[PDB]
């Protein structure tokens, strides 16, 4: 089981 | 050995060839990089259509050019939600890289210009969709179409890799499909020029490379762990770590064994494993010879490097287009007005842009 949709890219932490 | 004779001499011929290519390209980009453009355009010269896709920082929007007619796609960063300090540095990366670089499959950047709100940034449309949604549609690509794909990111790479360039955010949600079904990279939201390391924790879970993860100084090689993550991705349907929640993403990352289906070619696998490398000192991409550890591989023996670079290759998709300005490979969005304040926000951080 895991993210399907769309993957938001984090800049930080 | 491998090569005949006449193979490997044509082999050496066509990697000295790469090189003349980039010594050409960095003298290109350098001037550019060195003498950038700025306020080429303004927003009342665009009719907004449609929003094409959504970030944490704004929209991309189909607009058409009102005296020319043209469309393109403008992606509107909103100011005030650029607040982290690494989120100001990587807008200003983003633009100076776009408007220094030239190759088939990047994007191109029109114009550049902000407001007392937002950032602008206008570039050519691509009309035929995000990879994302193609591959979702279809569950997986089968292996000639994901090495088509592959070839030309490995490609894009040996270019911004020559220019001192990381990419960081390789995914499929970043790669648009052109008219002729070739990939155009957008989103440079976390490209930086890079000389030897860099620090910042960034990217996109599922596609980060252990050493971004353990808080280690890293370098170009983790656009080549990427590249494994894409192409396994695009080959099963589903990338390689997966999992609900970013922390154990990164579990699996770093101390997970990877595992293939039983349907991946053992030529596939084993480029997986030399791309999934924790060890730094055995990745692909990252030892003595270079991206040609990559390009020699067995999985790409029938590519014709230099055929895909110029195009030459028939596609194996190629997306339905209905004219100019057609938005129907794209998914919708919520959409919402561009307010533009009356008073300048965050002027002094947005200087250069
Ligand atoms: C901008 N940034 C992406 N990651 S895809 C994209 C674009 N053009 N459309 C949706």
């Amino acid at each position: 089981a895991g993210r399907t949709g769309r993957r938001q890219a984090i800049h930080d932490i | 050995g491998h090569m005949g004779n006449a193979a490997a001499a044509k082999k050496g011929s066509e990697q000295e060839s790469v090189k003349e290519f980039l010594a050409k390209a960095k003298e290109e980009f350098l001037k550019k990089w060195e003498s950038p453009s700025q306020n080429t355009a303004q927003l009342d010269h665009f009719d907004r259509i449609k929003t094409l896709g959504t970030g944490s920082f704004g929209r991309v929007m189909l607009v058409k050019h009102k005296e020319t007619g043209n469309h393109y796609a403008m992606k509107i960063l909103d100011k005030q939600k650029v607040v982290k300090l690494k989120q100001i540095e990587h807008t200003l990366n983003e633009k100076r890289i776009l408007q220094a670089v030239n190759f088939p499959f990047l994007v191109k950047l029109e114009f550049s210009f902000k407001d007392n709100s937002n950032l602008y940034m206008v570039m050519e449309y691509v009309p035929g969709g995000e990879m994302f949604s193609h591959l979702r549609r279809i569950g997986r690509f089968s292996e000639p179409h994901a090495r088509f794909y592959a070839a030309q990111i490995v490609l894009t790479f040996e270019y911004l890799h020559s220019l001192d360039l990381i990419y960081r955010d390789l995914k499929p949600e970043n790669l648009l499909i052109d008219q002729q079904g070739y990939i155009q990279v957008t989103d440079f939201g976390f490209a930086k020029r890079v000389k030897g390391r860099t620090w910042t924790l960034c990217g996109t879970p599922e596609y980060l490379a252990p050493e971004i993860i353990l808080s280690k100084g890293y370098n170009k090689a983790v656009d080549w762990w990427a590249l494994g993550v894409l192409i396994y991705e695009m080959a099963a349907g589903y990338p390689p770590f997966f999992a609900d929640q970013p922390i154990q993403i990164y579990e699996k990352i770093v101390s997970g064994k990877v595992r293939f289906p039983s349907h991946f070619s053992s030529d596939l696998k084993d480029l997986l494993r030399n791309l999934l490398q924790v060890d730094l000192t055995k990745r692909f991409g990252n030892l003595k010879n270079g991206v040609n550890d990559i390009k020699n591989h067995k999985w790409f023996a029938t590519t014709d490097w230099i055929a895909i670079y110029q195009r030459k290759v028939e596609a194996p998709f190629i997306p339905k287009f209905k004219g100019p300005g057609d938005t129907s490979n794209f998914d919708d969005y919520e959409e919402e007005e561009i307010r533009v304040s009356i008073n300048e926000k965050c002027g002094k951080e947005f200087t250069e842009f």
